[PDB]
Order: structure tokens, then C-alpha cells, then sequence
């Protein structure tokens, strides 16, 4: 059922900007909170951003806040992460995520394909 | 010292009267169409009558029956307030039964009302975690078909909901066993910390603005409909405790020189601040249900009773670790109702006993409290039926809507024009030091009885038969609605027929001047 | 017949069992004394152990700094109101015994005092003022205990003249003693009736329970162990209105201790046992 | 510590080693455990503490204490009737214990093999053909120990070996009544039960036995008789309504802590009832796969469920005859002790109604007369149709009647004598009043539970069965006549009292007869209304 | 009647593992407790393991405890001895055994064929 697909990554210089996009299907996404994570090669999965079902509140990691800007459009069933003022440390595989609790005490992590961003 | 004394007032300003009932009434008469009539009726008529019921019982230091010494003929007002209390006490408990049902039903690894996979669900069903022109929510069907198998008419009682009849055991035992026996930091903060969790959820949903907009933006085209004021007068007077009798009974124990002015303002202010916050969270959830079901906020649910039990469960399902929060939420509603029931029944038993006199009935005080609980259970059985909410509404929007407004207004007439406003404003000054403010003095003598009078007149004219979710009530059910609504109000004229027979004078006017004077 | 005692020093856990083991019984009541310069934050660390142990705390309250005039006028209301909100929060049944040994000429708050500042008329108004503060505050776990010395000691002393009525007092206690021939002023051997018969007969008119709140017997005069056996035999037979008996265990001035001699310890262990 | 083992010893006996597992089976394993604990906690223990306190305070025997409410002495007589039905059938259980004991004195136990003549081609054998299978123990019992007939009417001829053991089982108690070690008599029952418990769990199929015993049946809770038999078992196993608790506690010191006694006895009673069921059902779990029969229908029996199952695990033990000698000897000493207390109680009660040493010097001849009578009345029980009658007494005569007799006592004391007066009487000898759990149990929970169970059992009555054999109309009628013979002592004695007593009026003569006798209360110092 | 039939032994290196099996016929073995013994050449017969009718409890010799794992399947009427971490001292003839008391004061030792295990 749940499918998440992404686009907009690639290779860029230090000081550049990229607009990662993610589209979501198989479930009513307008009632879910969307998350973005990054895992550098060999290193573990760091958190990057999270956005509300409405889009009133969004929260960012301490190494990201104010450089990037998350946004979404629930009409298209999409979440976007606008990345600006990129630096060599942002070189990681960026994964779209949603945590489905299932009205239960535990949650299932649904994941995207992982779109690369490489910053020279 | 004085901070701990604040939370006591905050606790009396929250309960099932405004968490469950205020949002449903605000929706039934229409979001912004009820808010403007509510604030006007609460400020001009609600608060001055509230301060009068505290001052009246604290000065005299007598309960809702004995306080009518100021005019022995009008003691039929005092009896009428017990009738209002007896209708509220038997139906208010089936609301607690349903809070227990959702509480116990929350004791699972997965909440049941989250999904469309269950047998009772129809092909219409929409689902938030998972076909038709019309759409229904998982919660809207779980309620309407599993919790209460709602029949097509009042006459169709079918068979009692055995799980609810079992809870109606627990909900009567749990108050009775507390009345024999009978912490402010937990009981005053817990209702607000849990309401804030759901409030955050409600606003962060898509469509919340379209819900909030409907709740706040006023309808000047609908403000000329008499019933919008009738239900707004009912809610302002119900939520404060007016015309139940309990305000006169609790304040009678209260010290003579207590500043009941500081009390009436503080209680009523944080009552409005909590009424608006409880509506705010509901309507923001309805705003999400609107786009989700593809129908307008004007049309998304339109239940009278049940709106809390259709919307709060639905909001709870989108919270992370959802069963944890639903356990706390329904437990909160339960402790809120049990407290207001302990005060409702303690008031009532004390008022039977004041009239019987202390000997013999002070031994029986537990066996009459037990008898009251047994009676409320046996009279609460048609409410646990397959036609439950049809009757629950018939009491709540006839037997106990507007009768609270006339009973507390006849008190205002009999004190202001027959006892004397001049005498009464001096009585307030003896225990407060200062006289009643100029806002209250005019509200009592002119604004409140004229507003209450005009609303009464136009509601009699603009009469149309009552509906629950586009189902019109039959002739013989709304007739019982009238008979209950005026059963409590007729206590005023009926007791006067008995008084004028007993009293001395043997004349037309002098016997009235004897019976009316203190 | 609730058995209790003072325990030589402040009753904390390291001090209470020392006595309970000694008498071979759990103390039903524990006694403590505090002056009107001690806040409940100092009492609470001791009081915790008493209720944990399974005992009621009997607080003897000594207004050394405040007379019957100042209390009734409201000079000390800051202390009383602050206390009313600590015991109401604590919720445990605390038998507070204020303005005690009232008909003596040894206390500043006592009537018969050489200054003659506390009249039999001002004491009642001072006792009722304190009780009215705790009642207006809402402290319903403080059972007030009235107290008389076994004899009328001083200028203008009486048993019931300083009584605030059954409407302000919950228990009417007696403090008595048997000093033997220890004191160098002129003291004699007094059996239980020759200390308590008059004090019980005056209080017997008041329909309230009588607590014996300080009592003890010295070794030096006759037979302490016999006094002990016969004292409880008296409490249990003629003195049917009594509900408790609190001993005084100390050797600061006189050997009040029940284990003063090996033959006296077994008398107490048999009177309570 | 030595004072603990005395209480442990009274909490074990034939009432829960033999009779608890069989009742737990008939009504369904898990289906009886939940009703048993509820009836024991709310109705069993408070009635047990009341029968000790009632006796200990007044310091007078089973019959004499009813001078508390002199009209109700018909309750006291009824308790002797329950004792007389128990005493005559409880001894044929001891006879069968003697039979298996003496029959164990061989080099090889007989019930272990299918080679013996009485065995049918059906037989399965543990150490050694048909759609249905039977165990060698199940056939040894059913055909050799007792040649069971097809009906109650078919008495055939008395089992001479059992009739002989009935003489030994009466002599061995009688000769102890003339004459009359806690470390052995309190540990030996538990050390031998533990040996069989270990065996019972180590067998294949034991889990399927244990599962049936513990897992509850919420579909079977709505059946009135499940509560009737659970109420009977809780009240039978403690000693309630036999009269012996009032008689033994009457000797007991005035200030004894009967609260500490009633909790300690009843707790290690339940802990032993569950352990004795646990071992049985774990053996029935093995017999289930072995016979290829579902656990529920291995033996839908009556009394035999100890004599059919314990001999089985005994065959499975190494040096088996050694253990069977100890096990049946254990059951024997358990029954003889409870019979000694049952008969001593009864003779003391019967004698004290009649002139002191006008009949108190016949205490010997009357004890002998009681033993002779119990033998002559126990003869139909040693018949070819034995266990059909043994059950008819054990599920009618001496079963639910214990629940009503101990409840009429509770009504008589709480509402007519006064609960207020009674709670103060307990305080005079314990120091503390009765706990809030007991105060409400006595006035509301127990009389309503016992009442409702009575009402629904009268409605949901269906004729009784043993191993799916239904009982005939004449036999169930005698069941009713015995079951109410002991209960009708209450109304019948009141007809005699109201005739004797003064008043000559409708209500005043009742108010005279119901209020206490003028001679009431304890001895010497122990007064607070005098 | 009673027949016991071992299989699965052989020659192995030090540090190896062998699972001996035994099948049982002519009697209801599901109600019996099975034992295993070993007798090295010339030396006396040592005990190795024992298992319950159900299979709840099993016991072993101290020179075996912490190495071998006994097990059984009462559906197949078999007992096994999974002899992990073998050493040169385990070189012995392994015999399956059952002690039939016969509901008597003495017991008959029924024995298997003896399957060798040789460890180098
Ligand atoms: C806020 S709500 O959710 O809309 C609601 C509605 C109805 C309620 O029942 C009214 C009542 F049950 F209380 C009754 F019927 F007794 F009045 C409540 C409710 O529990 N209480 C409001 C209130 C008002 C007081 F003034 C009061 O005493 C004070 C203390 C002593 O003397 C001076 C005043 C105590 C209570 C508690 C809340
Ligand atoms: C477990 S059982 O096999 O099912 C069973 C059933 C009934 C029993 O007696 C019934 C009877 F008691 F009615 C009788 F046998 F006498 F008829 C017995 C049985 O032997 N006794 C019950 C009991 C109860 C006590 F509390 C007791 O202690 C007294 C209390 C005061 O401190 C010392 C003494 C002593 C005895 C002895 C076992
Ligand atoms: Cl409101
Ligand atoms: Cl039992
Ligand atoms: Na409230
Ligand atoms: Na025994």
C-alpha cells in the first residue's frame, strides 16, 4: 500500500541550493506528519526535518535549522525540503519518512527510495 | 497561600457541562451563530444570577429549600430547583457510562474505532489509516452502530445495551461509595494538560482552519432566530450551576464574610476561558473531518449528543502512542463527572433532610442516599436502551434547557420587586463591605428579566418541532418534552396554591401580603 | 486503652524502637513537645516516622513567647495560620495539645503565674481563637486536647474555670506525677488516687474522653513496681472514661524511666501486656 | 513455629485431597476454580471466622450457644444432622483407602496390568483392540474393588472385603475416642503429595491436564449449579455448618486471636486444595492422550476420581509399592483424625443436652452406640450399588445445606441479635473490631450471593448424573428429603419453641423467644455489660 | 517385546559434534524415562544423561553437563543425545537404556545395541 517516491537531488558546489521533493500514495497523507532523514556513507542516520499534517509547525536538526526550509502541499500529496546554503557536510542519501502508529503502542517506519545530494 | 486557593476555583470551572455539552450545543445552533449570543447571555444574565445565588445562600446560611424564608410563598422555586437536579442527575450519569465504555474499550494494543475493517462498518466508511457518494468516519460508525445500536425511533427500544447497563452499575456504585467517605494540584491541572494535548493535535491537522473559521466567524443572518438565544441562555445558566440549587447549598456552608464577588468573577471567567478552549479543539477536529469526508463543516457530523464521542476519539487516533492518551482522556472525563455528581447528590440529599428535620432521617441519611442511587439506576434504564440518545436529548434540550433560565429569573423578580432590591443591596454590603456594582444592580432589575422575558415570548411564537441529525421527533415524545420542561416550573404556582390555603388572612390581597413578606 | 510515651529524646526511628522493644509492645501514641518558635518543616521529619511505625503523634504545644492576651488579640496569627495549612496538607490525625498544664504558676501562658496576666476569662478566648483559625482554614485532622495539672497551683486556679466547652475541645487530659521523697522542698509518696482522684472527679462532669498525658512514679519513696501494676488496674476499673495512657520516660531531673530498676521493668511489661 | 504446623494440619484432609479434585472435574476444571475462589473469599472465610468467634466468645458448645437467640437453636440441631450424614459416608471413603492400602502389600501392584481376569478387551495398560479404551486402574476400581451394578435398586450382594474394612475403620476411630507429634502429622501429608506432584508434571500430556484445570470457561459461569457446588465446597472444606468449629473453639481461650487463626487456616487450605487438584488434573492429562480421549471426558465421574487417578501415578513411580503403602496410609490417618473430631463433637453435643452423669457417665456406651449405628447405616454404602448412594449423600444431603444453615446463622445474628452488638463482642476478646471486609460481607455480600444462588438453582434444576448415568425419580426424591431434612430443623424447632414460650400473642411471643436468654455471655472477668 | 535401536555414532575429531538417536518399540515409551550410558573399553559403565516422559527435566553427569544436549520426540517414539564439543575422553560405546520397575520393588534394565563414538 504505502509508496513514497522522491526527486530533485544530485551534485552541487558548496554555497548552492536544491529542492528535494517526495510524492505519497496508497494512504491519506493529508492526516500524516512527514519527516526527512539523511545517512552519510558509512555513518549512521541523522534527522533533518519534520512537518505537521496542516503545515503550521515544522522542526529542524541543530546542524540544519534556518539553512533549509521544509514545506508541503496536501492537494498534490507531496512534501518538499528546500535546501539552501549547502556545504560539504550535507553529502548524504536523503530519505522521505512517515511513522505510522496504527493506533497502537508501536510505530512502523515507512521509507522512500533515498535520493542523493553530493556537495563539492 | 493564595495560589493554592486559585486552583480550587479553576477546578469548579471545568467539567462535563462544557467539555461535552458546550461544543455540541455550539454546533447544533451553528458555530459563530452561538458564540455571540453565548457571551451576551453569560455577561448580562449568567454572571449576575450566579453571584446572586452565592450571596443569597451565604447570607442566609440556608440550603435551596430553607433560603425561601425571605418569601415563604415562593418556596416553590426552591422545590423546582430539586426537580431540575433530579432530571440532570439521572441522565448526566449515562454520559459517564459512555466515558467508562470508551475508557475500558481503550484497554487494547490497538484502538478499535481507528479502522474500517471491523464487521459493523459499512461500505460507506472512509478510514484515516486504511466506494460511495456519502462518506462516514470510523469513529462515526463505531459510535452509531457498535457502542449504541441506534434504532429508527423512540418507540423502538429493542433490547438494552448490556455493556452500557453494566457500566450504569459501576457509575452509580463509584459515586455512592464516594458519598459515604467524603490533591487540588492534580485535579485542577490534569483536565487542562490533557485538553492541551488534544488542542495541539486539533490545530496541526489539515482543514483545522476551516473548522476554526466556522466556530469563530459570526452569522448575522441567524442572530434573529429565538431558539439560538434559548439554547445560549440555557448553556450560560447550566454551565455555571444556576437553578440546580447546589450553589445555594454549597455557599450556605461557606463563611459569612467570604468575598463571593471575587469568587463569582473568578469562577465564571475561567469557565468561559475553558468553554471556548473545549469548543476550539472540537471544531478544529471537525475542520479535518470536513475535507476527509468531502462535506462541509456545517454538515460533517451534526449530532446533538455524541459529538464529543464522535470527535475526541477521532482526534485521539491520530496521536502517537494513541491508546495511552485515550486512557488518560476518558479517565479525565470520568473523574470530572463523578465530582459534579458527588456535589449534585450531596446537595439533593441534604435538601430532602433539611425539610424532614434532623431526628430519625440523619440515621437514614445513607439509606436515602442508597435509595436515591437505586432510583436513578432504575430510571436510567430507558437511557441505556437501543433508543438511548433520543431520550438523552429530550431531557437535555427540553427538561433541562430553558427551565433553568425561568427558575433563576422568578427568583430575581421575587427578590428585586417583592422582597425589595433596596433591602437586598444592603444585605450584600453587610458581608462584603462594599455594595453590589452598578453593572449588577441594573442587570438584576432591568436587563436580565426583560432579556429572559423577550426570549421566552419569541421562542413560544417561533416554535418548530425538535430534530436530532435531521430526524424529527414525534408528537407524543416532544409532548413529554413539554411536560418535563414545565414539570419543574409548575412547582412555583402549585406550591403557592397550597400556601395560600394554609396561611392566614381570609382575604384576596392581605393573605398574599402575609405569605409574600419574610 | 491506647498505650503511649515520651522517649527521652525526639522520636525518630533510631529513638522509637529503643522504647517499643523495651516495653515489648507497639506504642499506640507517641508524645512530642514543641515551643512556639518551631515550624512544621522541623516537626515533619520526626512525625513521618511515627505514622510509618503505626502510631498517632500527640503534639504538646508550648507558647513560651506568647501569652493569653497576644494570642487572643492576634499578635501570633502569622504562626497559627501557617501551621493550620501544614497539618491540613499532612492529613494525618494529629492530637495537638496547646496551652497545656493551665492551672500552674510555672508557665508564662499559665493562669496562676506570678504576673497574673492570664485570667480564667482570657484563656478561653485564646484557646478558642487558635481553634477558630484551624477551623476557618479547614484543618479537620487536628483533635484538640485540653489539659489540667493534677492540683490547683497558684493565684486563682481551678479545674474547669478555664474550660472552652465541648464545642472547642476534643479530649480533656490530666497531667500528674508521684515525686516520692526526691525533691528538697517537701514531697511525699502519692498513690494513683492521691494524685488523680480529684482531677478525674472534676473532669468526670464533662462528657469527653480523658487522656492521661503525663504520668510517672519515682523509685525513691516506696514501691514503684507496685505503683505501676495498681495504676493500670485503676485506669481499667474505676476510671472507665479514660481512652489512653501516655507515660513519661526521662532521667533529666528525676528518674521517670520505667527501666530504672530491674524489678520495675517487669511491672510495666505486665500492666500493658 | 511449632504453633504454625497445627494450623497447617487442620488445612489438609480427605475433604480436599479426594473431594476437591472430583468436584472441580464434574463442574469443569477451569469452570469451577473462578467460582470457588469468589465463594471462599466473600462467603467462606467470613462465615468461618464467625463460627470460631461465636463459639470462642460464648465458650459453649454447638447446641448451647444458640441461647444467643433461643428460638433459632433449630440451626444448632441442623448442624448435628449434617454431621450425622457426613460421619457415616465419610467412613466408607476410609474403607476404600484401607482396601487399596492392604491391596498394596504385594511384590507387584495389581491395578498396573491388563492381564488380570476382570479386565476387558477394551483395556489399554501402562506397562503392557477397540474404539473405546479404559485404563487398568479404571477397570480395577469399576469391576474388582466395587462390582458396580447398573442401578441403585440393584444392590446385588455386599462387598464382603469392604464390609470387613468398614469394621476396622469404625474400631480404629472408636478405640482412639477412648484414649485421646505435630512435626510428622503436618509434614507427611505434604511430602507424599509432593512426590506424586513431581510424577504428575513429568508425564506427557500433563500440560493438557493442567491447561484444562486452570484456563477458565466464561460460557459456563452462567450456570447456577457451578456456583452451588463451589459454595458447597468452600463451606465443606473449612468445617462450616458441621458444628465442630463452635465445639472446638468453645474450649479455646477467651482472648485467642481467632482472626489470625481463620486467615492462616483458610489460606493454607486453599493452597492445599489447589495443589491436590493440580496433581490430579496433570495425571488426567496423561490419561487423555493414553486413552485417546479429550481431557474433558476421560472420566466425567463422581467419587472415584482419586481412587482412579492416584493409583495411576503411583504405578508410574519407581519402587511403586513402597509409595502406594505410604500414600494410602496417609489418606487413612487423614480421615481417622477428622472422624475423631467429627464424633467427639457430636457425642459432646448430644450428651450435654441430657442430665450431667444421668447420660454423661454413658459417654462411653453412647460413643459405642454411635459407632454401632454408623456401621449398620453404612451397610448400603458397602453394597454392589455403593458409590451411587455415596454421591447421593455427598451432593444433596451434605452439600448445599451447609451454605443455608451457616447463612441463617448470619441472618439471625446480624439482623435479629444485632450486628452493632456482635462487632462490639468481637472487640472485647480481640482488642480490634472485625475488619471492614468482614462487616459488609456478613450484612450484604454473603446473604445476597447465597440467596441468588439458591433462587437460580431451584429454577435451573436438572436431574443429577454420575459418569453420564442419570438418577431415577425415587433416588433424587430421597436426595431432596435428606437435603431439606437437615434444613427443616430450623422451622420445626421454632414450632415447638413458640408453643412452649410465654406471650400468648402473634408478635410479642416471637420478640420474647428471639431476644437472648438471660444466662448468656462468658465466664469471670470478661464483661462490659455487667 | 521391548526393543531399543540406536543409530548416528561414528568416528570424529576433537571439537566435533554427533547426535545419537534411539527408536523404541513393543511398549508405550511416551510414559517412560529414557537414559543414556557409556562404557569405555575395559573401564566400567559411566552415566551420561536422563530425560523425563514429558521432556520438562533432564539431568546429566558432571563430565558431560555444559556440553551435551538430550532431547526426545514422543510422536516418533525416539530419544536423542546431541553431543556437542566432543573430546578424546568421550571415546566409548553409547547405550540407550530404560528402567522398567514393573510396578514392583525391583527394576529390569532394558538396553540398546550400543553404538560407538570414537573421538580423536
Ligand atoms: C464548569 S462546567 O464544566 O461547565 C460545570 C457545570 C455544572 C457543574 O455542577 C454544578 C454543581 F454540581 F456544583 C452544583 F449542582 F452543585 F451546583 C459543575 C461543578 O461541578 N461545580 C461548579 C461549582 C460552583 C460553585 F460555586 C461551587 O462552590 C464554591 C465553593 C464553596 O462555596 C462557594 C462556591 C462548586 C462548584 C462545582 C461544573
Ligand atoms: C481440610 S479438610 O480435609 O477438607 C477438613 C474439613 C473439615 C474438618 O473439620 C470439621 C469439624 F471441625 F467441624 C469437625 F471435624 F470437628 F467435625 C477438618 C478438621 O479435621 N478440623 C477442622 C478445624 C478447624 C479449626 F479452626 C481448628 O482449630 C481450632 C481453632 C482454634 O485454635 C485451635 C482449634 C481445628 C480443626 C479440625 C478438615
Ligand atoms: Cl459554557
Ligand atoms: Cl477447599
Ligand atoms: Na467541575
Ligand atoms: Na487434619
Amino acid at each position: 500500500q504505502v509508496q513514497l517516491v522522491e526527486s530533485g537531488g544530485g551534485l552541487v558546489q558548496a554555497g548552492g541550493s536544491l529542492r528535494l521533493s517526495c510524492a505519497a500514495s496508497g494512504f491519506p497523507v493529508y492526516a500524516y506528519e512527514m519527516y526527512w532523514y539523511r545517512q552519510a556513507p558509512g555513518k549512521e542516520r541523522e534527522w533533518v526535518a519534520a512537518i505537521s499534517s496542516s503545515g503550521t509547525w515544522a522542526g529542524y536538526a541543530d546542524s540544519v535549522k534556518g539553512r533549509f526550509t521544509i514545506s508541503r502541499d496536501n492537494a498534490k500529496n507531496t512534501v518538499y525540503l528546500q535546501m539552501n546554503s549547502l556545504k560539504p557536510e550535507d553529502t548524504a542519501v536523503y530519505y522521505c519518512n512517515v511513522k505510522d502508529w496504527g493506533a497502537s503502542w508501536a510505530y512502523y517506519d515507512y521509507w522512500g527510495q533515498g535520493t542523493q545530494v553530493t556537495v563539492s | 497561600n493564595q495560589i493554592e486557593f486559585v486552583l480550587t476555583s479553576v477546578g469548579y470551572a471545568v467539567g462535563l457541562g462544557n467539555v461535552w455539552r458546550f461544543p455540541y450545543l455550539c454546533y447544533r445552533n451553528g458555530g459563530g451563530a452561538f458564540m455571540f449570543p453565548y457571551f451576551i447571555m453569560l455577561i448580562f444574565c449568567g454572571i449576575p444570577a450566579f453571584f446572586m445565588e452565592l450571596s443569597f445562600g451565604q447570607f442566609a446560611s440556608q440550603g435551596c429549600l430553607g433560603v425561601w424564608r425571605i418569601s415563604p410563598m415562593f418556596k416553590g422555586v426552591g422545590y423546582g430547583m430539586m426537580v431540575v437536579s433530579t432530571y440532570i442527575g439521572i441522565y448526566y450519569n449515562v454520559v459517564i457510562c459512555i466515558a467508562f465504555y470508551y475508557f475500558f474499550s481503550s484497554m487494547t494494543h490497538v484502538l478499535p474505532w481507528a479502522y474500517c475493517n471491523n464487521p459493523w462498518n459499512t461500505h460507506d466508511c472512509a478510514g484515516v489509516l486504511d466506494h460511495s457518494l456519502q462518506r462516514t468516519s470510523p469513529s462515526e460508525e463505531y459510535w452509531r452502530l457498535y457502542v449504541l445500536k441506534l434504532s429508527d425511533d423512540i418507540g423502538n427500544f429493542g433490547e438494552v445495551r448490556l455493556p452500557l447497563l453494566g457500566c450504569l452499575g459501576v457509575a452509580w456504585l463509584v459515586v455512592f461509595l464516594c458519598l459515604i467517605r467524603g490533591v487540588v494540584y492534580f485535579t485542577a491541572t490534569f483536565p487542562y494538560v490533557v485538553l492541551t494535548i488534544l488542542f495541539v493535535r486539533g490545530v496541526t491537522l489539515e482543514g483545522a482552519f476551516d473548522g476554526i473559521m466556522y466556530y469563530l466567524t459570526p452569522q448575522w443572518d441567524k442572530i434573529l432566530e429565538a431558539k439560538v438565544w434559548g439554547d445560549a441562555a440555557s448553556q450560560a445558566f447550566y454551565s455555571l450551576g444556576c437553578a440546580w440549587g447546589g450553589l445555594i447549598t454549597m455557599a450556605s456552608y461557606n463563611k459569612f464574610h467570604n468575598n463571593c464577588y471575587r469568587d463569582s468573577v473568578i469562577i465564571s471567567i475561567t469557565n468561559c476561558a475553558t468553554s471556548v478552549y473545549a469548543g476550539f479543539v472540537i471544531f478544529s477536529i471537525l475542520g479535518f473531518m470536513a475535507n476527509h469526508l468531502g462535506v462541509d463543516v456545517s454538515r460533517v457530523a451534526d449530532h446533538g449528543p455524541g459529538l464529543a464521542f464522535v470527535a475526541y476519539p477521532e482526534a485521539l487516533t491520530l496521536l502517537p502512542i494513541s491508546p495511552l492518551w485515550s486512557l488518560l482522556f476518558f479517565f479525565m472525563l470520568i473523574l470530572l463527572g463523578l465530582g459534579t455528581q458527588f456535589c449534585l447528590l450531596e446537595t439533593l440529599v441534604t435538601a430532602i433532610v433539611d425539610e424532614v428535620g434532623n431526628e430519625w432521617i440523619l440515621q437514614k441519611k445513607t439509606y436515602v442516599t442508597l435509595g436515591v442511587a437505586v432510583a436513578g439506576f432504575l430510571l436510567g434504564i430507558p437511557l441505556t436502551s437501543q433508543a438511548g440518545i433520543y431520550w438523552l436529548l429530550l431531557m437535555d434540550n427540553y427538561a433541562a434547557s430553558f427551565s433553568l433560565v425561568v427558575i433563576s429569573c422568578i427568583m430575581c423578580v421575587a427578590i428585586m420587586y417583592i422582597y425589595g432590591h433596596r433591602n437586598y443591596f444592603q444585605d450584600i454590603q453587610m458581608m462584603l463591605g462594599f455594595p453590589p456594582p452598578l453593572f449588577f444592580q441594573i442587570c438584576w432589575r432591568f436587563v436580565s428579566p426583560a432579556i429572559i422575558f423577550f426570549i421566552l415570548v419569541f421562542t413560544v411564537i417561533q416554535y418548530q418541532p425538535i430534530t436530532y441529525n435531521h430526524y424529527q421527533y414525534p408528537g407524543w415524545a416532544v409532548a413529554i418534552g413539554f411536560l418535563m420542561a414545565l414539570s419543574s416550573v409548575l412547582c412555583i404556582p402549585l406550591y403557592a396554591m397550597f400556601r395560600l390555603a394554609r396561611t392566614d388572612g381570609d382575604t384576596l390581597l392581605q393573605r398574599l401580603k402575609n405569605a409574600t413578606k419574610p | 486503652l491506647k498505650i503511649g510515651a515520651w522517649v527521652g529524646t525526639q522520636p525518630s526511628e533510631s529513638a522509637i524502637k529503643s522504647f517499643q522493644e523495651l516495653q515489648g509492645r507497639k506504642l499506640d501514641i507517641v508524645h512530642q513537645f514543641i515551643n512556639w518558635s518551631t515550624d512544621f518543616s522541623w516537626v515533619r521529619p520526626y512525625a513521618d516516622a511515627v505514622y510509618n511505625n503505626g502510631s498517632i503523634l500527640m503534639i504538646t504545644w508550648e507558647p513560651w513567647e506568647y501569652n493569653t492576651v497576644d494570642i487572643k488579640n492576634g499578635k501570633a496569627d502569622a504562626y497559627i495560620t501557617r501551621m493550620a495549612q501544614d497539618m491540613k496538607a499532612y492529613g494525618k490525625e494529629i492530637w495537638l495539645r496547646p496551652l497545656h498544664a493551665a492551672n500552674g504558676d510555672w508557665y508564662p501562658w499559665a493562669i496562676g503565674y506570678s504576673s497574673r496576666v492570664n485570667t480564667n476569662e482570657t484563656y478561653i478566648a485564646a484557646f478558642r481563637h487558635i481553634v477558630d483559625i484551624f477551623r476557618a482554614n479547614g484543618a479537620t485532622n487536628v483533635k484538640w486536647v485540653f489539659n489540667v495539672n493534677c492540683d490547683n497551683v497558684g493565684n486563682g486556679t481551678s479545674y474547669l474555670g478555664h474550660y472552652p466547652g465541648d464545642n472547642y475541645v476534643d479530649y480533656t487530659s490530666i497531667d500528674g506525677y508521684n515525686w516520692g521523697t526526691t525533691q528538697s522542698w517537701g514531697s511525699q509518696w502519692q498513690s494513683f488516687d492521691q494524685v488523680f482522684s480529684r482531677a478525674y472527679q472534676a473532669l468526670a462532669s464533662i462528657n469527653k474522653p480523658i487522656i492521661i498525658a503525663e504520668f510517672a512514679s519515682a523509685e525513691i519513696g516506696g514501691n514503684k513496681a507496685r505503683w505501676i501494676t495498681e495504676a493500670y488496674n485503676s485506669i481499667r476499673t474505676s476510671y472507665n472514661k479514660v481512652i489512653a495512657a501516655v507515660w513519661f520516660h526521662e532521667n533529666k531531673e528525676t528518674d521517670w524511666r520505667i527501666n530504672s530498676s530491674p524489678e520495675a521493668l517487669a511491672a510495666y511489661r505486665e500492666a500493658i501486656g
